[PDB]
């Protein structure tokens, strides 16, 4: 059920600083923040998709919620 | 169901006003909670037009004390407007307590157990508790004295817990010394009580004859708005919390505020000397005023420690700050609220402190942990006031949902719920006996509560605007009240407590006129603080606002 | 990207040079995770390029937060006392230590009184929870949130 | 004015008798800022659904997706009572008798040597 | 240390904003005036922000110099990601 495997998160820190170690509390809170992000983004994207009268959840729907509420602008 | 709520409510409105007058005044209590629970259930099930029509037909038969809640409700017409209110969200899930007598409940249940009104009976037994007492039905001016809150007039089973309302050192109402782990009494703290009882030697007995002298310490310019005052227990320092995010300590004795010397200067002097504290003071830094910076918002709480170090301040930015008064810097920033902390106070023994904020809790801190120890989380609105008991085993938290609640420091349990104010409570004080509690709110009423019996013992209704400061005398002879009508009223706090149930109420006397010893008007100056010198001299502080 | 002179462009380009001056979510449990929230809206199936787009969106959410907490976890590892361009101004900790020494002298006097009564008878950077909390109350999201409010008690 | 006389009636319906004259001017400035960010997002959502007319479901979407981010609230009562009973179960710690000035650990206080640059 | 050198030069420099006014809005947020040079660097940073917005607005006015209008501040702050609002209610 866990989508972030707690070891790829440590590679997200090694790419920024080769000498840095998070605390176990910090790692668990970061995992909760990730889970919460996935849930909020998917719920709002699904609201945009129902709005577009669709049952498909295409990226256009996920990409629009990032640009308007989070300002991420991930290349599609 | 939803299109006939103006037929269910108007039928019960027709039954109650056609009753006999002894039971009519007590059965008028369920007009307000049945009006809100039917209105909020209409707007939660997305029936806006019917909700608006119900509000228009019945809002004006509601008691005058409920206008503020009625205006918040008139704004609420949608469901998503109410889904982010969090006060009407907790009102919809809780139960109105609605203390009624058994003589009037028999007429109510003989009008609801019949199928003719099985819908309004279904709303009553779903949304309303009914707490029955065996006794006389209360009068209308006695019901008016004890209602006014949302989810108000709480059960007697809450006000029956054993409360150790006595002072520490035999008193059977006193808690043991090892109940709450209070700090030790040092030799410098024992030296304070030696000169404290020299002040008690010159202390005058106030009473209704020897009325005290009031020394008003007005803030003259104060164009940054003064939001918090505190005075030390000996009248030596006066703190000021201001809207320009500053705390300003003033010395009122002829003794300038000095910081202690730097660490290089203390390393060359020796300890073990008799002078020591005198040796450490720096005379290069000596002012009649020290300004403290570091809050990013208007400082709302100000609290001295009883050893005259350790100023406390809370502000809009959500932090409580512990300022030293020996180095005159900030020491700790206590970040537990994300929201404006409206009040803070040190314990009268000086280790723990309680801070109440906009997030509807009051936290108990200890000046040793970055995290709180107790979270007092039962209020439905902002915790406006937070006051410690004189034994510091109990914390009284007044709030904006018109309730005052005592909280045991052990177990964090609410042991008393005091309802009967019509506005948000803006001042609390305890009697020096520990037996009584005076609360003031925006309705100008000072309600005197018993703590052992959990019963209000008197109502002082002289003030016009928000009563923002209360204090009892050092003996307990006089309660001083200061409000926004620029008056310092003095009340007889001995004749107000001359009598010490199972009906859960006492017949309040309507005796305010006999308990007013005097009213003194300030020149355009709201009385923010009231303090009693240990020789029983009233001190008051307020910014002069010409307005 | 929509703004050519955008202000968060210059932030994370100067933040990286400040840290230089000292996620890829699993595709199989994520695809079940999107579909269960889709039952509450009627979004019964999802596009095959979305479950890897949300994984790229979760990465740039946490990499924007890992970089943000790294530049405040290295804010505490700047020792001023090795440099001599800086001068010490106010050390409260040392004054407190002198006060503690005086308190210990008082305790020793108390012990002597008790004895008399008896006779009569390569810097490594570790990120704390403070560095994560500091990067939550500043950004607009998660400033008034139940995840930061609970983090004040963890 | 037209919209400024309605703003003095929203305040008087809330019982606000006394207010500064700059209070009406900046609640209108907030009300204008709020409607030009609902309708700005409404035509973004209309172009997502590919319709030339911004109809009422677009404004229903742009309101509830702006109220999900902008206007927050304090934590709810079932959340405050759960973190209370998780915190109020822990017993109060005892106090060391002569520890000194009672403070948190030094990484939680504001007591550091607090340096400054040499003037030269 | 280019900026440390600049701050050391900032003594004997008077900025366009006074330090009694820059220090007032710093004291409002908890920042207290320990060192004048730090107040002066903060004042100069604020000045650079306003000046850069103004210069971009002037390039827009020259393209469409002289009067600064809200329709010059609107595309000038749009590359900054700031949507400026017309009054429209007075």
């Amino acid at each position: 059920n866990q989508v972030l495997t707690k070891k790829k998160l440590q590679d997200l820190v090694r790419e920024v600083d080769p000498n840095e170690q998070l605390d176990e509390d910090v790692e668990e809170m970061l995992l909760q923040i990730a889970d919460d992000f996935i849930e909020s983004v998917v719920t709002a994207a699904c609201q945009l998709a129902r709005h577009r009268k669709s049952s498909t959840l295409e990226v256009k729907d996920v990409q629009l919620h990032l640009e308007r509420q989070w300002n991420m602008w991930i290349p599609g | 169901d939803p299109t006939m709520y103006e037929e269910y409510y108007s039928g019960l409105k027709h039954f109650i006003e056609c009753s006999l007058d002894c039971h009519r005044a007590e059965l008028s209590q369920l007009f307000y909670p049945l009006f809100v629970h039917m209105y909020l259930e209409l707007v939660y099930n997305q029936h806006e037009n019917e909700a608006k029509s119900f509000f228009e037909k019945f809002h004006g038969d509601q008691e005058c004390y409920y206008q503020d809640d009625l205006r918040v409700l008139s704004s609420l017409t949608k469901k998503e407007h109410m889904k982010g209110n969090e006060t009407m969200l907790d009102f919809r899930t809780s139960k109105f307590v609605l203390r009624i007598s058994r003589d009037s409940y028999q007429l109510l249940k003989r009008h609801l157990q019949e199928k003719q009104n099985n819908q309004i009976w279904n709303i009553v037994q779903e949304h309303l508790y009914i707490d029955i007492f065996d006794g006389m039905p209360r009068s209308k001016q006695q019901i008016d004295a004890m209602v006014g809150s949302l989810a108000g007039e709480a059960k007697r089973e809450a006000n029956k817990s054993k409360v150790f309302f006595g002072l520490l050192k035999q008193d059977p109402n006193a808690p043991p010394q090892n109940r709450i782990p209070l700090p030790e009494l040092k030799d410098s703290d024992k030296l304070d009580k030696i000169m404290n009882m020299k002040e008690t030697t010159k202390r005058v007995r106030l009473g209704p004859d020897c009325l005290p002298s009031i020394c008003f310490y007005t803030f003259l310019n104060a164009y940054q708005g003064l939001t918090a005052v505190d005075v030390t227990d000996d009248s030596s320092l006066i703190a000021g919390g201001f809207a320009d995010s500053t705390v300003r300590v003033w010395s009122v004795t002829p003794k300038k505020l000095r910081s202690v010397k730097q660490a290089s200067d203390l390393s060359l002097i020796d300890k073990e000397s008799d002078d020591v504290l005198e040796r450490i003071m720096d005379e290069k830094t000596a002012s009649e005023l020290k300004i403290l910076y570091g809050h990013s918002g208007p400082v709302y709480g100000a609290s001295f420690s009883p050893d005259r170090n350790y100023l406390l301040s809370s502000s809009e930015d959500g932090t409580v700050r512990l300022w030293s008064l020996q180095t005159f810097t900030c020491l700790v920033g206590y970040k537990g609220h994300n929201y404006p902390v409206w009040d803070t106070q040190f314990s009268p023994y000086g280790y723990y402190f309680v801070s109440g904020g906009h997030d509807r809790v009051a936290r108990l801190w200890a000046t040793d942990h970055y995290q709180p120890l107790r979270i007092f989380a039962g209020h439905l609105a902002d915790v406006n006031c937070t006051r410690f008991h004189p034994n510091s085993n109990y914390v009284a938290t007044g709030s904006a949902d018109r309730t005052v609640r005592l909280w045991d420091v052990l177990n964090g349990n609410c042991v008393r719920i005091f309802t009967g104010h019509k506005g948000p409570i803006h001042s609390l004080t305890f009697s020096p006996n520990g037996r009584f509690l005076a609360t003031g709110a925006t309705d100008g009423r000072v309600l005197l509560w018993d703590i052992g019996h959990g019963l209000m013992v008197g109502e002082l209704k002289g003030h016009t605007d928000t009563v923002c400061s209360l204090r009892f005398s050092r003996d307990g002879e006089i309660l001083a009240s200061g409000s926004m009508d620029n008056t310092v009223r003095l009340w007889d706090a001995i004749k107000a407590f001359e009598d010490l149930t199972a009906t859960g109420h006492i017949n309040l006397p309507e005796n305010s006129q006999e308990l007013l010893l005097g009213t003194y008007m300030t020149k355009s100056t709201p009385v923010v603080h009231l303090h009693f010198t240990r020789r029983n001299l009233v001190l008051a502080a307020g910014a002069y606002s010409p307005q | 990207v929509a703004s050519m002179a955008g202000v968060n462009l210059s932030e994370e380009s100067a933040r990286i040079l400040a840290t230089n001056s000292e996620t890829f979510l699993l595709q199989a449990p994520l695809q079940r995770r999107i579909l269960e929230i889709g039952k509450k809206h009627g979004i019964t199936e999802l596009h095959p390029d979305v479950v890897s787009y949300v994984s790229h969106a979760t990465q740039q959410r946490l990499q924007n937060l890992v970089e943000k907490i790294s530049e405040t976890a290295q804010q505490k590892n700047f020792s001023y006392k090795d440099d001599d361009r800086y001068e010490q101004a106010s050390d409260v900790r040392a004054q407190l230590k002198f006060f503690e020494q005086l308190d210990q002298i008082e305790k020793q006097r108390k012990d002597e009184q008790e004895r008399e009564i008896l006779m009569r008878a390569q810097r490594i950077t570790r990120v704390n929870l403070r560095d994560l909390i500091f990067c939550l109350e500043n950004e607009r999201e998660t400033s008034h949130s139940l995840l930061l409010y609970k983090a004040f008690l963890k | 004015p037209k919209d400024a006389q309605m703003m003095a009636q929203i305040l008087k319906d809330m019982g606000i008798t006394e207010y500064e004259p700059r209070v009406i001017n900046q609640m209108l400035e907030f009300a204008f800022r709020y409607v030009t960010t609902i309708l700005d997002d409404a035509k973004i959502y209309s172009s997502h659904a590919k319709k030339a007319t911004v109809d009422a479901d677009d404004v229903r979407l742009a309101i509830q997706c702006r109220a999900d981010q902008s206007f927050t609230s304090p934590p709810p009562r079932d959340f405050l009572l759960d973190i209370a009973r998780q915190r109020n179960q822990t017993p109060l710690p005892l106090i060391k008798p002569y520890s000194g000035p009672r403070l948190p650990p030094d990484r939680y206080c504001l007591t550091a040597p607090n340096y400054r640059l040499k003037s030269l | 240390t280019p900026l440390v050198d600049f701050l050391m030069q900032l003594e004997d420099y008077t900025p366009t904003i006074p330090d009694a006014v820059t220090g007032y809005y710093l004291n409002r947020a908890g920042f207290e005036a320990s060192d004048p040079r730090i107040i002066r660097l903060i004042s100069l940073a604020a000045q650079k922000f306003i000046s850069d917005i103004a210069n971009d607005a002037l390039q827009h006015c020259k393209m469409k110099k002289y009067t600064l209008t809200m329709e010059d501040l609107t595309p000038a702050l749009s590359e900054y990601g700031i949507n400026v609002k017309k009054p429209h209610y007075f």
